[PDB]
């Protein structure tokens, strides 16, 4: 019991930990997802403002 | 004949460029306002572990 409370303390605790590490990893590919929709949104808009810069041109 | 017209050609075009030149300075001797910044990020790269507070 003691050994699988313990294997469980530590499963669990690198549960806690991985899934931290997911939360976080996720915290970040949403924060990434935000800065690349945000920089190719710009990206896009830099394109818009270019093609119009262009036709402007 | 060839004076005159050349002499208020100077100054219509000394007037128009220099209405060109006053404003140019302005450009010329400030380019700062017109610059931008880096805006670095800090991004929190420690997606392994957690932090101290309580609220954390």
């Amino acid at each position: 019991l003691d050994k699988y409370s313990e294997a469980l303390k530590d499963a669990q605790e690198k549960l806690e930990l991985a899934e931290k590490k997911a939360t976080d990893a996720e915290a970040d590919v949403a924060s990434l997802n935000r800065r690349i929709q945000l920089v190719e949104e710009e990206l896009d808009r830099a394109q818009e403002r270019l093609a119009t810069a262009l036709q402007k041109l | 004949m060839q004076a005159l017209l050349g002499a208020r050609a100077k100054e219509s075009l000394d007037l128009r460029a220099h209405l060109k030149q006053v404003k140019k300075e302005d450009t010329e001797k400030e380019n700062r306002e017109v610059g931008d910044w880096r805006k670095n990020i800090d991004a929190l790269s420690g997606m392994e572990g957690r932090k101290k507070k309580f609220e954390s």
